[PDB]
RNA sequence: AAAAAUGAUUAA
RNA sequence: AGGGGAUCGAAGAUGAUCAGAUACCGUCGUAGUCUUAACCAUAAACUAUGCCGACUAGGGAUCGGGUGGUGUUUUUUUAAUGACCCACUCGGCACCUUACGAGAAAUCAAAGUCUUUGGGUUCUGGGGGGAGUAUGGUCGCAAGGCUGAAACUUAAAGGAAUUG
């Protein structure tokens, strides 16, 4: 069976409406559809909050299973996504790419940034496009944080949020290294929440 | 082989316009196919702005304009730069800018 | 010697991996020629034809020669390889590289009754390159191999013995027949049948259980 | 999609198809029980009327056609069904 | 206009098919289709299927397990004998040791195997493999 | 794969997509196998136990990768009320 | 579909079009107009 | 033109990269110390990559400049990449949301302070 | 928006 | 054939340019251009894509009709209406992305569902020329249209794309 102890819990149900994350796009694809929950007027959609918990305890069981933690790379070609992707990084192994990703990083075997990731989790399939697109040459399955308008193309694991606010972004990401590092032997404290204040997942300038 | 796929022309429902004359040459053309061009432009230059505004018995005078369309056949708006050959990618692109 | 740099590699060198089969039923993608050259010793090698390609410049015409070469033991695997360089030794060597890469798993089957070892495919398949369209047809055991020549050794070097052959289009485009060819010939196993309905526990990957010491820093 | 339950499919997604293009076709227009101030008497009437319907007392309009649905008189009660 | 309501269920069910749909709608479902889809599920090439009642023609759900590679009428329906029941199967199956060529038998719809067990023929309807 | 006395003649069996049951190709290089760690009281991964789903390179190139696998998912318990069989 | 007609009483049809197509092979042509006999310098011979 | 090419470019920001600390604002003690940080088979090579080197100094030291970190720049970006804010951007503050998203949270079944806002087209 | 015609055969 | 006949303008005139210009350019100008009553029946009459039917992809628009509104709007400062907004829907002219598919390619939502070849049906083609010629027929007042060869000749002609 499957405890109810993953559900989605008070605190981080907070988390996500502060961060805005349900605020989805006005224009939805019918393949991220069954993720939207109500249109409010002026067009805004509403993601189901549920839904996205749910998806990021299953890409959390995605990532806790390869035997080694830094091959599972991280991709973040936007600022908002930068300072999230190199904290998750930071707190798995997980090595991450922020900024231009450099094309033939999975081909390429001879390149010197070349890597060999068993997993790949995108912040944005648009400004992304290349990661995935070249995970779909070698083999490599894709999370990506995905809004409602966002394409579902080689996407295997897609997360529902709003990837136009920093807040949703860095949260998600937070609340991703949270429950890998749950689904670990190192942060027990499963009903406990994670130590340090998520702020720092969240991108300010310069 | 097939140049556009909107052949030269906006005409795809219809199968005949009318034709417009070319303001240089007065080739005639059919007006989808011709480049239309809106010439708006103060009916005094901007050398002599200040001039006419010094040299005028009414103050803040409107200052009027020119309104003109210009029908261009294809040749005479390539000879005179309105159109600029482009490339072939490039060539698809419907924006004004 | 060799040094590894995929985990592919890594551990077909290190004697984790010790058939082409896991890498076929895996689908893993295959990067270096020693991995190829290791899992299959007996891997023999066929040019095809050599022919010259020129590019129009200021001063003349610089001609290269494009090299068609199929590798292939007669057990059931062949690759298909074409390389253009400035020399016909080395675009036929860099094309030995190319098909050894390139190799692919063939399914033969039986025509009639299944009375030894299969002799024929087990479906007809066809591929195409361009204009040409090339049609396996599986044939009964004494019929032999019914196909130009060219056709006729890539599939003696991929073992068939017993099928019948259509061609469509300009077949004189040697590299697009024998595209065409190397198309269907793969297709054997993209096509399913009854014999395949039966479910498979979906195993791991070698990647994944030989996976501590892949990669190593 | 991909995997879809076409034998039972959602009442508001059969709404919103046409009335030819549902699981099972049928008629979306309805009939109304409808009442003028000058009698007691009840008439039936069409939803897409596209006549003049006249009452037996107010024996003069009742209904106007339209595109569509008929446009019932301002003086007048009307029930579904 | 329509003139075979058999080609364009098996289309629809090929179109399925090749989309990686796992189920699809057939209108208007005549009991010559019905008997069709009966011998495929038969042979494994198709799953449940469901007759519509609506009060006109009917209509087919049936769903797809992925087994199927092709199936299509044979129009016109040609008379065959029995010795060219062979050359039809050479002709259009992929191989000798599975797929079926549908025969409409005055003993009647079944596949070309239960024919040749029946020593009847008849005219070809489709096939399916 | 069969001869006449028994021993099963065949080089491999290849495996079949988790959502359209069609053969993943040995050249297929945009497929994938999808690894669900499974899960033990408390949270914890537990290692080496697994819950596999593969997917062919046409069911991800085509977009419904993602649905495929919220249905495979829903029906093998991984998760609880995503995937709707009811549009 | 293919522009031809392919009911089961449709042979006439089929047997009259490649009549009247086959009219643009030369073969055919030379050998039903009897050009040989005709017009040409030998009368069929190989020799003359 | 006095363009200068890729090796004094590279040469000259390898030179920052190594020895950040040592080099001084001006060429003619960079001149001097390019002599024993570096060998170069020149001395015009010598004085360009000194000039340069120091044409970088001058403008590192107002403000940063792209592609190049010299020891005291990455220590300064991981402390700044560690600022915590004492309050939550976002926390219990006041929260605001639409009557969609009340309703959201009444499926999913959970309390909490909402407050109701009405979105007008 | 001045005028501006021509260039033997073979010879990759 | 009658009327009309401003404009522009096959022919023509005439001035330039030019080696020549009975061309382009300039100025005139008959027939035509307009109309009525009759003829003619041809166009790159083109989407160079026959017609009918089914299915297969992701969007934003727009025209016509219809449906619905914790919608607005000039009237009653809270009425049908009309006009806008949102969500649909049927039919249409079309566009944008990508092809999973097709194609020699250019490209194509059909030019897809094609050696895994069969939904129905009409018309046309069979290397380049000779030649849409000759002849016969038929229509036309004529111009010409429709139908339409052969002798003979010849190794290419041709399509799309690449480099220069
Ligand atoms: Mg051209
Ligand atoms: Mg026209
Ligand atoms: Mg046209
Ligand atoms: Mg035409
Ligand atoms: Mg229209
Ligand atoms: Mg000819």
């Amino acid at each position: 069976s499957l405890p109810a102890t993953f559900d989605l819990t008070p605190e981080d149900a907070q988390l996500l409406l502060a961060a805005n994350t349900h605020l989805g796009a006005r224009n939805v694809q019918v393949h991220q559809e069954p993720y939207v929950f109500n249109a409010r007027p002026d067009g805004v959609h509403v993601i189901n909050v549920g839904k996205t918990w749910e998806k990021l305890v299953l890409a959390a069981r995605i990532i806790a299973a390869i035997p080694n933690p830094e091959d599972v790379v991280a991709i973040s070609s936007r600022t908002f996504g930068q300072r999230a992707v190199l904290k998750f990084a930071a707190h798995t192994g997980a090595t991450p790419i922020a900024g231009r990703f450099t094309p033939g990083s999975f081909t390429n075997y001879i390149t010197r940034s070349f890597k060999e990731p068993r997993l790949v989790i995108v912040t944005d399939p648009r400004s992304d496009a290349q990661a995935i697109k070249e995970a779909s040459y070698v083999n490599i399955p894709v999370i990506a944080l995905t809004d409602l308008d966002s394409p579902s193309e080689f996407v295997d694991v897609a997360i529902p949020c709003n990837n136009r606010g920093k807040h949703s972004i860095g949260l998600i990401w937070y609340l991703l290294a949270r429950e890998v590092l749950r689904l670990r032997g190192a942060l027990v404290d499963r009903t406990q929440p994670w130590s340090i204040m998520p702020d720092l997942y969240f991108y300010r300038d310069p | 082989p097939k140049k556009r796929a909107s052949n030269g022309r906006n005409k795809k429902g219809r199968g005949h316009v009318k034709p417009v004359r070319c303001v240089n040459c007065s080739k005639s053309i059919p007006k989808d196919k011709a480049i239309k061009r809106m010439a708006i432009r103060n009916i005094v230059e901007a050398a002599a702005v200040r001039d006419l505004s010094e040299a005028s018995v009414y103050p803040e005078y409107a200052l009027p304009k020119t309104y003109n369309k210009l029908h261009y056949c294809v040749s005479c708006a390539i000879h005179a730069r309105i159109v600029r050959v482009r490339s072939r990618e490039d060539r698809k692109n419907r924006a004004p800018p | 010697g060799w040094v590894p740099v995929t985990k592919l590699g890594r551990l077909v060198k290190a004697g984790k991996i010790t058939t082409i089969e896991e890498i076929f039923l895996h689908s893993l993608p295959v990067k270096e020629f020693q991995i190829i050259d290791t899992l299959l010793p007996g891997l023999q090698d066929e040019v095809m034809n050599i022919k010259p390609v020129q590019k129009q410049t200021r001063a003349g015409q610089r001609t290269r020669f494009k090299a068609v070469v199929v590798v292939g033991d007669s057990n059931g695997h062949v690759g298909l390889g074409i390389k253009t360089a400035k020399e016909v030794a080395g675009a036929i060597r860099a094309g030995i590289i190319i098909a050894k890469l390139s190799v692919i798993p063939i399914r033969r089957g039986y025509w009639g009754t299944n009375l030894g070892q299969p002799h024929s495919l087990a479906t007809k398949t066809t591929g195409k390159c361009g204009s040409v369209t090339v049609r396996l047809i599986p044939a009964p055991r004494g019929s032999g191999i019914v196909a130009s020549p060219a056709v006729k050794k890539l599939l003696q070097l991929a073992g068939v013995e017993d099928v019948y052959t259509q061609s469509n289009g300009k077949t004189r485009t040697l590299e697009n027949t024998l595209k065409a060819a190397f198309v269907a010939i793969g297709n054997t196993y993209g096509f399913l049948t009854p014999n395949l309905w039966a479910e498979q526990p979906l195993p791991v990957s070698p990647l994944d259980i030989y996976s501590d010491e892949a990669s190593a820093q | 999609v991909l995997v879809q339950d076409l034998l039972h499919p959602t009442a508001a997604s059969e709404a919103r198809k046409h009335k030819l293009k549902t699981l099972v076709q049928g008629p979306r227009s309805y009939f109304l029980d409808v009442k003028c101030p000058g009698c007691l008497n009840i008439t039936t009437v069409f939803s897409h009327a596209q006549t003049a319907v006249t009452c037996e007392s107010c024996s003069t309009i009742l209904c106007t056609p339209t595109g569509g649905k008929a446009k019932l008189s301002e003086g007048t009660s009307f029930r579904r069904k | 206009t329509r003139s075979s309501v058999l080609a364009d269920a098996l289309n629809a069910i090929n179109n399925a098919e090749k989309t990686g749909k796992r189920q699809v709608l057939i209108r208007p479902s005549s009991k010559v289709i019905i008997k069709f889809l009966q011998v495929m599920q038969k042979h494994g090439y198709i799953g449940e299927f469901e007759y519509i009642d609506d009060h006109r023609s009917g209509k087919i759900v049936v769903q797809l397990n992925g087994r199927l590679n092709k199936c299509g009428v044979i129009s016109p329906r040609f008379n065959v004998k029995i010795g060219d029941i062979e050359k039809w199967t050479a002709n259009l199956l992929p191989a000798r040791q599975f797929g079926y060529v549908i025969l409409t038998t005055s003993a009647g719809i079944m596949d070309h195997e239960e024919a040749r067990r029946k020593h009847v023929s008849g005219k070809i309807l489709g096939f399916v493999y | 794969m069969e001869n006449d006395k028994g021993q099963l003649v065949e080089l491999y069996v290849p495996r079949k997509c988790s959502a359209t049951n069609r053969i993943i190709k040995a050249d297929d290089h945009a497929s994938v196998q999808i690894n669900v760690a499974k899960v033990d009281e408390e949270g914890r991964a537990i290692p080496g136990e697994y819950v596999t789903y593969a997917l062919s390179g046409y069911v991800r190139s085509r977009g419904e990768s993602d649905d495929s696998l919220n249905r495979l998912a829903q029906n093998d318990g991984l998760l609880k009320n995503v995937w709707s069989y009811s549009r | 579909g293919k522009g031809k007609p392919r009911g089961l009483n449709s042979a006439r049809k089929l047997r009259v079009h490649r009549r009247n197509n086959r009219w643009a092979e030369n073969n055919y042509k030379k050998r039903l107009l009897g050009t040989a006999f005709k017009s040409s310098p030998f009368g069929g011979s190989s020799h003359a | 033109g006095r363009v200068r090419t890729k090796t004094v470019k590279r040469a000259s920001k390898a030179l920052i990269e190594r020895y950040y600390p040592k080099l001084t604002l001006d060429f003619q003690t960079n001149k001097r110390l390019c002599d024993e940080i570096a060998t170069i088979q020149s001395k015009r090579l010598r004085n360009k990559i000194a000039g340069y080197t120091t044409h970088l100094m001058k403008r590192i030291q107002k403000g940063p400049v792209r592609g190049i970190s010299f020891k005291l720049q990455e220590e300064e970006r991981e402390r700044k990449d560690q600022y915590v804010p004492e309050v939550s951007a976002l926390d219990l503050s006041r929260l605001n949301v639409d009557n969609q998203t009340s309703d959201l949270v009444k499926s999913l079944g959970l309390k909490l302070p909402l407050s109701v806002i009405n979105v007008s087209a």
